[PDB]
């Protein structure tokens, strides 16, 4: 990610000039800097994107080893026949794919080029290696990617410092808001206007809304100011951290629950930078032995379950290739909204759950492409069935399902569809049985370990 | 990974399939002293030792190998289990 | 005699021997009993001319992975003033060995915050980033443990220790009452008047290397721009961080790092006491699996669970050798250890 | 019970790459080798390029020439890819002439003959011309070491001239690994393998052997104090 | 309830004396214990310490003393607190129960003082365990230090203001397990509690009262004392606990050296000069390193 | 030209044990081609002498103490590993030095018995204090070698009761490099580099990087003959 994340310079930001030899007159008296936004004629450009222009990889990544331009400054590069106007450790991450997998042509449809490189981002290339190039080519390429990862992040700087945690300039401001209106709450309850509850319920919105503003406030200042903060980059990239605990560290801790379930009326101000006092420190302990309690004591139940699935389906085994059925199921693309009382499109996620890996019962025609009957759903499939749902032509799929599946002690290979581990129709003889009570166990165990004490696997015991 | 496992997969209808005839076969090499064997003498798999270069002791490597040039026949009812075993036999004295 | 060098006339180890695994500690002897020598032996005795002995060997030895330097000997008997012995028993020895353990890979190291690992690496010196002055740093700690546990306190030690390893002074401050970054800093910039101030009476500037990353100091918004290298150095030493030289290559990190002094703790659990392995070994008396635990050379347990895990791959063979032919098929197992041989 | 003196090994396809195996060697002396090596490398191998162009009815770097597909930026860009080997030592600096008529596809080859200068790619595309187009170029080949940009050095014949960025350095890559061997009871030794890529005026066997001696004189220098 | 004694360093046999148990004949039991019983009561500030506690299945049922409680006649634990009298703190000292405590409101030990009297028009304070803000005038107790709401184990971590709770229940857990080392130094930055603790091991050896140092041994010490009796000090040296690590005393005096009453004689296990000394102070940096 | 001339080299010296090495001027990234090299060689591959084995009379092992000594042999061993040994003839390899003290006495490196061609450098090391009554006679070997060594690899032990130690044959104790910003002429771009090196003092700052060089020099002539 930080080879791939470009930078932005604030120096000139907005000036206008009429010639590029203007704009590269002004760079050099300290006006503007490389990577100011700046508009040449009619477009906005940048200095870089008109001073270091590269007729191949090699003669960018040269320059870099003699220090006129670093990894992260957005310069012109003539790559594959394109003129390209981007970063050279962009570029570098692109020979990075094309040698792993020893084609340039198929690695360039396989990145995006245009974007840093997240979890979510490298997830995606990785899949796709997958489908187009097999297992071998996509075992090196993890490797490739794990040595260049690790060296990268040893050269570029990244450490912690008790600055690195940023306090807001709006946290004074939010701070004296709230007590301004928590005065005026209890003006109003002393008068009557409030009963008890009312009053405490207010109080707590107040502190929940305050809260969230904090939140807000806290990122807004990393991204305009900080953008390669330690912990903003973390957080961005998805190698450690998420939101919530990034304001306790610059923000505040916020409310805190007695061991009864009741919340503190008074919550914790300061953030983890400042320090605690003791009263704040013995208040936010109630909730650390709960916490721990809930790990401990609910480990069983979800063990339990887990051995409950193994035991109802450790017979179910692939036994032969079609059953010969005619029935099925119909997986629906819309759902009801009850709040609204309308039909609307389901999430994309919940669309790839029920229909990614599925053969067709029946014949679908759908934006002049036609889907054959018996016909295996690979994820394209999916995207196009949901946009031609999104254009009003479908409204639900008919597919094969184990539900409906005629096979004794088992299932049949058509009703059961993709190995999901493989991409590919399953082979005979697999026991998916087990597998699917691991599948279903697994996220159980796991989350309870580290919600889901909630109406959540005790939802699922019962049902 | 294995190599051509990618092409090893795409040979069988059913992954399992592919596990027991490499399985047969390198048992079939063990039993004749790899005198049985449809490699040609450069195609022999090798490995590095401090007195010299030697043969591959490994028979499941070799299995594989053979698979992959196309020289083997599998399939189910091909012959009878004991005409396949005399037959070896008196081809390759062991 | 080989076997026997180290022990006295009593059969006892001397004190200030060297002993490694299968070593002898103490020998003793112990009667045979009655038997039929089976009918393969009775030739092979009768071939050498041999005559039997009504003894065989019992001696303790040291049990693998164990070892080291023989220190103290304790010998108790039946008789002796305030020794009771259980009944039948004559005589027990006690034999204490002692060693010296030096850090190696897989061992322990922690900290008083909650930060915790195992040694992966030891690199030479010449391998570790070191300070512009030449000194090289001990340990390397990852970033990324430090926002998911919310454990600041470890960063407000290490500033603290930096300030003091220049200074030659050590802090007390008590929990909840001591002290605060204006005074964290206020110490550090007196170190930073003795660690850069040396610099300038010896003759030396500013480093080519320390003005590159200068340039990029102030692209992260770390300094401000204008002043001159020394007052930004100064700057960026307030917040803990110095510029680091990278051993193996001699170009410095490209951007600051935060270094300092940090108390580290060595703890109980070491690799060397849990590191096991048995190819055969004591069985059970009914079930006649292998027995379990180190210190009974015993095997892994493969329980429910792990069964679960090779039935979902599919592998039928694999899992009817460890139900079978390694755990309680009597037969199958003194079969299959004649067949590898 | 010093280390045996280790093996030097070569594999160099074609006249543009090559690899070279050293081992066995004493831990970490792989890196110790490898870095100065790779620096030299990229830095101080002599070399010669183009530093100046000249076209007629061009004003500026930016503009575009009627008749001719590429523009000003594009048929320099194609200029920084051009091989040019000087055979005379004492020669510096030649000058190329290049004039053409549409629509025929321009080459390097096209360029008049010079005493003492040969082309080592006649294949390259320069500019592709149309009817009624025209093409009269004038090149400036330097000789130097490294990577020097344009606004650096600043050189120009004459008025109108362009600068281009001067490619002096023959190696375009280096890339060098560090393995763990064994030599029987011995588990740290090292094992060095260098890949070197040149554009095919100096094969890679002989810009490593280039390298060596420039640091080895270097190591001489620690000889007279004061 | 009768246990194999923990004996890795003197810290660890410290922390074993002063554990409570809710467990054994006549108590609860591990399966049947509720949530009830293993959260943390709002009366057990200033006597059961809320963070040290095993995280597993004994959550909550094995807990620590805090370091200013103890334990009355009749069997229940109390905390001293000072006496406010007109909005000034005075010097006498009660110890009290927690129904007694209910009955007052009992203000913050950071509450800033000008010599005796309270300076801040508010003051944080305590009624029945809520917080709240009154004025000086309605304060009636104040707490002694902060150290009295945490245990030893917890008393010897810098900073702890700035960890979060989870992460400092390892961190004093984790001081038990630290073994003694031959070059054991005392950490950089201290909290106060380090010569205490060693203090009260009775590992170290102190001189009985004022005298003169006769002969000092790697065996034995034999100190002249004032009123001219002899005393000789036999020490332990290399001795095997139960865990197995090593105990040894090491002298800290010459020959013809006076000391006074209370003077360190000789070091015990993970000791330096009386100080007591679990690890090494190293130089760290904090960054990558090629994924090792 | 581009072709710079030859720089000038200059040393500054202070006693035995610290140096300083002046080469100005350089091209342009030639600081760090040569000084990183030259520090690795000098910390990891520069000879010396340790402390290998010790005999104490009575002593079986390290683990007992001395009657009439205040410190135990785990202290004392440690104390030995500080000593610093010189050799005057280049083809000695092993020496042994004894000690024989009565107390009470505070016994320092000067006590050793002297012995021809050997030369201790810090005679006012701290080896172990003598009560009133107590011995110590002990025999010290003394060998030269390269690197680091642990006494569970050699395992040297002259005699029955000798207890072997871990060597650290490294005199190089520190090594820093500087490079400046020098200028000659038009050209400002150009480089000078210092070297700072620190030594025990049995081998001296300026010995130290002669031997350097010339274990650079030797691993270069390994490229000479291709064995494809
Ligand atoms: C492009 C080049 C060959 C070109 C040619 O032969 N002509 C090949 C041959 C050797 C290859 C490197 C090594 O594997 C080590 C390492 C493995 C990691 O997985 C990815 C990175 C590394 C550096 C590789 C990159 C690249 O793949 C190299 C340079
Ligand atoms: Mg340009
Ligand atoms: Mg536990
Ligand atoms: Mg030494
Ligand atoms: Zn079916």
């Amino acid at each position: 990610y930080y080879i791939t994340q470009v930078r932005k310079e604030k120096k000139g930001a907005g000036l206008e000039f009429a010639t590029p030899e203007e704009a590269l007159a002004a760079h050099e008296r300290g006006e503007v800097a490389l990577n100011a936004p700046i508009k040449v004629a009619g477009r906005e450009t940048s200095v870089g994107r008109l001073k270091y222009v590269f007729a191949n990889p090699d003669e960018a990544l040269l320059a870099v080893a003699h220090g006129i331009v670093d990894l992260q400054d957005v310069v012109t590069v003539r790559y594959m026949g394109k003129r390209l106007e981007t970063s050279p450790g962009r570029i570098l991450f692109a020979r990075i794919v094309a040698e792993a997998v020893e084609d340039e042509k198929v690695a360039w449809e396989l990145i995006q080029l245009d974007v840093p490189q997240e979890k979510n981002s490298l997830k995606d290339l990785v899949y796709q290696a997958f489908l187009r190039l097999g297992m071998e080519k996509t075992a090196r390429l993890l490797d490739a990617l794990k040595y260049y990862g690790f060296t990268f992040s040893t050269t570029s700087g990244i450490t912690i410092g008790i600055d690195d945690a940023v306090i807001p300039e709006e946290k004074k401001q939010y701070l004296e808001e709230a007590d301004r209106k928590l005065l005026q709450i209890e003006q109003a309850y002393e008068m009557g206007f409030l009963t008890d509850r009312e009053r405490y319920d207010q109080i707590l919105q107040l502190w929940t809304e305050t809260t969230e503003k904090v939140t807000q406030a806290v990122f807004k200042n990393f991204e305009e100011n900080y953008p390669f903060n330690p912990l903003y980059v973390m957080a961005q990239s998805g190698a450690r951290g998420n939101p919530q605990q990034i304001r306790q560290l610059c923000g505040l801790r916020g409310l805190m629950q007695k061991p009864s379930g009741e919340t503190f009326e008074v919550p914790v101000r300061s953030s983890f930078r400042e320090g605690l006092t003791v009263l704040e420190y013995f208040i936010s302990s109630h909730g650390a032995r709960k916490g721990g309690a809930d790990t401990a004591l609910r480990t069983a139940d979800s063990g339990y379950l887990t051995r409950k699935l193994v035991d109802v389906t450790h017979e179910i085994v692939v036994r032969e290739a079609d059953c010969g059925t005619t029935n099925y199921i119909s997986v629906p693309l819309f759902q009801p909204d009850e709040v609204t009382r309308s039909l609307r499109l389901r999430k994309r996620a919940d669309i790839e759950a029920g229909l990614y890996g599925r053969v067709l019962a029946r014949e679908v025609e759908v934006l002049g492409v036609r889907l054959e009957e018996g016909r295996y759903l690979s994820m394209d499939d999916v995207h196009l069935l949901i946009k031609a749902a999104e254009a009003g032509e479908i409204q639900e799929v008919p597919v094969r399902s184990p539900l409906t599946c005629q096979t004794r002690y088992g299932v049949c290979q058509k009703c059961y569809g993709y190995d999901l581990s493989m991409a590919r129709p399953v082979s005979i003889g697999e026991a998916v049985g087990i597998v699917a009570a691991q599948s279903i166990g697994e996220p159980g165990t796991q989350l309870t370990m580290r919600a889901d004490i909630t109406q959540g696997l005790p939802r699922v015991i019962e049902l | 990974a294995e190599p051509g496992i990618d092409k090893l997969f795409g040979m069988v209808d059913s992954k399992y399939r592919l596990t027991v005839v490499v399985a047969k076969r390198a048992q079939q090499l063990l039993r004749h002293g790899f005198k049985n064997t449809v490699l040609e003498p450069e195609e022999r798999p090798k490995m590095q030792t401090l007195e010299g270069l030697f043969d591959d002791p490994n028979a499941v490597t070799w299995a594989m190998k053979e698979l992959l040039t196309g020289r083997l026949v599998f399939g189910e009812n091909l012959v009878p289990e004991d005409r396949l075993q005399k037959e070896m036999e008196r081809l390759y004295p062991v | 005699e080989a076997a026997l060098r180290d022990l006295d006339e009593e059969g006892v180890v001397r004190i200030g021997a060297e002993v490694k695994p299968g070593d002898i500690l103490v020998g003793r002897t112990s009667f045979k009993g009655e038997s039929e020598p089976t009918p393969e032996e009775r030739l092979l005795r009768s071939i050498f001319g041999e005559k039997a002995r009504d003894v065989k060997d019992t001696s303790l030895r040291v049990p693998p992975g164990e070892g080291g330097i023989v220190v103290r000997t304790v010998r108790l008997r039946r008789g002796d003033p305030g020794v009771e012995l259980k009944p039948g028993v004559r005589e027990v020895v006690r034999v204490y060995v002692a060693q010296k353990r030096k850090l190696q890979v897989g061992d322990k190291l922690a900290n008083r915050h909650g930060n915790k690992g195992v040694v992966a690496k030891i690199l030479p010196v010449e391998d570790m980033p070191h300070l512009p002055d030449g000194t090289p740093v001990d340990v390397i700690l990852n970033p990324l443990g430090v926002p998911s546990r919310m454990n600041l306190g470890q960063i407000l030690e290490t500033h603290l220790g930096l300030a003091g390893y220049f200074l030659g002074q050590r802090y007390i401050s008590p929990i909840f009452d001591g002290a605060k970054e204006p005074e964290i800093k206020e110490l550090l910039a007196q170190a930073f008047e003795v660690y850069f101030g040396k610099r300038k009476g010896e003759g030396f500037g500013v480093d080519k290397r320390e003005v590159e990353v200068l340039r990029r100091a102030e692209k992260l918004g770390l300094v401000t721009p204008g002043k001159t290298p020394e007052e930004q150095l100064k700057e960026l030493f307030l917040q803990g961080k110095v510029v680091l030289y990278d051993g193996r290559t001699g170009e410095p990190i490209e951007g600051p790092i935060v270094v300092g002094q940090m108390f580290i703790m060595k703890l109980y659990h070491m690799v060397e006491d849990k590191m096991h392995a048995r190819s055969t070994g004591p069985y059970s008396l009914i079930t006649q699996q292998p027995l379990g635990g180190k210190a009974q050379f015993g095997g892994q347990r493969f329980g429910e669970m792990e069964v679960w895990a090779l039935e979902a791959y599919g592998a039928a063979h694999t899992l009817q050798e460890m139900l079978t032919l390694k755990s309680d098929d009597i037969e199958g197992r003194n079969a299959a250890y004649e067949a590898i041989i | 019970s010093k280390l045996k003196a280790p093996v030097f090994t070569v594999r160099t396809q074609g006249r543009e790459y090559g690899e070279f195996v050293l081992e066995p060697l004493e831990r970490g002396f792989g890196v110790t080798l490898g870095n100065p090596l790779r620096r030299i490398l990229l830095s101080s191998i002599p070399g010669t390029a183009v530093t100046s162009v000249y076209i007629e009815d061009v004003l500026h770097e930016f503009s575009t020439i009627p008749g001719v597909k590429e523009d000003v930026v594009e048929i320099i860009l194609n200029l920084k890819e051009l091989v040019v080997r000087f055979l005379n030592p004492s020669l510096q600096t030649v000058t190329l002439l290049l004039k053409a008529e549409g629509p025929k596809e321009v080459k390097a080859r096209d360029f008049l003959p010079v005493a003492d200068v040969e082309i080592m790619n006649p294949d390259l595309h320069i500019a592709t011309l149309e009817e009624g187009g025209r093409l009269n170029m004038e090149v400036r080949v330097d000789r130097g070491v490294g990577y020097v940009p344009a606004e650096k050095h600043g050189i120009k014949d004459r008025i109108n001239a362009i600068p281009v960025d001067a490619v002096f350095s023959p190696v375009r890559r280096v890339a060098f690994q560090v393995e763990d061997t064994r030599l029987g009871q011995r588990t740290d030794l090292d094992k060095l393998t260098l890949r070197i890529w040149t554009d095919g005026s100096v094969t890679p066997l002989e810009a490593l052997n280039q390298a060596v001696e420039i640091l080895r004189e270097h190591l001489t220098y620690f000889s007279n104090p004061q | 309830l009768s246990q194999f004694k923990d004996e890795t360093n003197p810290l660890s046999s410290l922390r074993h004396k002063r554990r409570i148990s809710a467990l054994g004949p006549g108590g609860l039991t591990r399966e049947r214990a509720g949530f009830d019983v293993r959260d943390v009561h709002r009366t057990h500030y200033g006597r059961i310490c809320p963070v040290e506690t095993p995280e597993g299945a004994n959550i909550g049922l094995i807990t620590s003393l805090a370091a200013y409680a103890r334990v009355d006649e009749l069997g229940f634990i109390r905390t001293p607190y000072r006496r406010v009298v007109g909005g000034v703190v005075t010097d006498e000292v009660v110890y009290m129960t927690a129904t007694e405590e209910d009955r007052y409101t009992i203000a913050q030990a950071n509450t800033p003082l000008e010599g005796n009297r309270i300076a801040a028009e508010r003051v944080v304070a305590r009624r029945k365990g809520e917080p709240v803000i009154v004025s000086p005038e309605e304060v009636e107790f104040m707490d002694v230090s902060p150290k009295q709401v945490f245990s030893v184990n917890t008393n010897l971590i810098p900073f702890l203001e700035h960890d979060d709770a989870n992460r400092a229940l390892m961190g004093s857990n984790m001081q038990t397990q630290a073994v003694p080392l031959i070059r054991a130094q005392a950490p950089v930055v201290m909290t106060g509690l380090e010569e205490r603790v060693v203090r009260d091991s009775l590992a170290a050896l102190y001189a009985e009262e004022d005298g003169e140092v006769a002969k000092v041994d790697g065996n034995r010490i034999v100190v002249r004392y004032e009123d001219g009796r002899l005393v000789e000090y036999p020490l332990r040296r290399f001795y095997r606990s139960n865990q197995g690590t090593a105990l040894d005393q090491r002298p800290r005096v010459v020959v013809g050296q006076r000391v006074r009453k209370g003077d360190l004689l000789a070091d015990g296990p993970a000791s330096e000069n009386g100080f007591l000394a679990l690890g090494q102070n190293v130089l760290v940096a904090i960054m990558p390193f090629d994924g090792y």
